[PDB]
């Protein structure tokens, strides 16, 4: 259940910035 | 925070607030990594040349805050600790290698859309994610300039190689820290500051999706100066001293 | 500035 959170990944919804942080990643 | 931006309302769940209780004022931030463990900066609790040694009757955790100065009725938790646990070889005569502390809640914290546990990385998620130039973002309360947010406020910042993080200092630096910030030829700025103290510094695995704390806000040489960076213990390195301290 | 926190803390 770590790291997957209420609001957001567990309603399939992103934050306005983590975008940000996968378009680094490679 | 400097140069960061208001978090959005359930963006950091695992964010955790350290709270003096007199007089009342914010200690450092925190994370949650289970019902009933903290994890943070070892120097948020223990500076002896500043005349710092917190013990377990002198704090509050807060946790599942937004503000940063309202008590948020209904929404956050208050919990009381029951052992604060400081690694045995957190170096601050010298250059705070090791910063790293545990705490013990009194008793489990329940889990909400405001309160949720981040994940500890593993050695491969350690190796996936922890390179130069990838991003990572920290959260706190701390202050905005070398000034003190309404609210959590956010910042992303990609990692530095070692050489560079090296040769921005005088300080010796360990394998137990990475280093993180824009270059000065980068437009764009950010970095923690006092107050942030302690929090977390995360990652989002492309590969599970998950929200990993690689590092803990450790020590920088001011706030958002050029050509410095902020640094932050490597929490995948002490891995196993946790792990020892949540079983033993 | 903090608001204060209940006593019951
Ligand atoms: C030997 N060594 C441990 C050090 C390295 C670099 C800077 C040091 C600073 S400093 O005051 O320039 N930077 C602060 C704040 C950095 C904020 N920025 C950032 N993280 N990017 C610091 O690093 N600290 C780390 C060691 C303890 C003091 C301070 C943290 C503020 C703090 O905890 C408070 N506690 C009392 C008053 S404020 C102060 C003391 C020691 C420093
Ligand atoms: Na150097
Ligand atoms: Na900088």
């Amino acid at each position: 259940d770590c790291g997957l959170r209420p609001l957001f990944e567990k309603k399939s919804l992103e934050d306005k910035t983590e975008r940000e942080l996968l378009e680094s990643y490679i | 925070i400097v140069e960061g931006s208001d978090a959005e309302i359930g963006m950091s769940p695992w964010q955790v607030m350290l709270f003096r209780k007199s007089p009342q004022e914010l200690l450092c931030g925190a994370s949650l990594i289970s019902d009933r463990w903290v994890l943070t900066a070892a120097h948020c609790l223990l500076y002896p040349p500043w005349d710092k040694n917190f013990t377990e009757n002198d704090l509050l955790v807060r946790i599942g805050k937004h503000s940063r100065t309202r008590y948020e009725r209904n929404i956050e938790k208050i919990s009381m600790l029951e052992k604060i646990y400081i690694h045995p070889r957190y170096n601050w005569r010298e250059n705070l290698d090791r910063d790293i502390a545990l705490m013990k809640l009194k008793k489990p914290v329940a889990f909400s859309d405001y309160i949720h546990p981040v994940c500890l990385p593993d050695r491969e998620t350690a190796a996936s994610l922890l390179q130069a130039g990838y991003k990572g973002r920290v959260t706190g309360w701390g202050n905005l300039k070398e000034g003190q947010p309404s609210v959590l406020q956010v910042v992303n910042l990609p990692i530095v190689e070692r050489p560079v993080c090296k040769d921005s200092t005088r300080i010796r630096i360990t394998d137990n820290m990475f280093c993180a910030g824009y270059k000065p030829d980068e437009g764009k700025r950010g970095d923690a500051c006092e107050g942030d103290s302690g929090g977390p510094f995360v990652m989002k695995s492309p590969f599970n999706n998950r929200w990993y704390q690689m590092g803990i806000v450790s020590w920088g040489e001011g706030c958002d100066r050029d050509g410095k960076y902020g640094f932050y213990t490597h929490v995948f390195r002490l891995k196993k001293w946790i792990q020892k301290v949540i079983d033993q | 500035d903090f608001e204060e926190i209940p006593e019951e803390y």
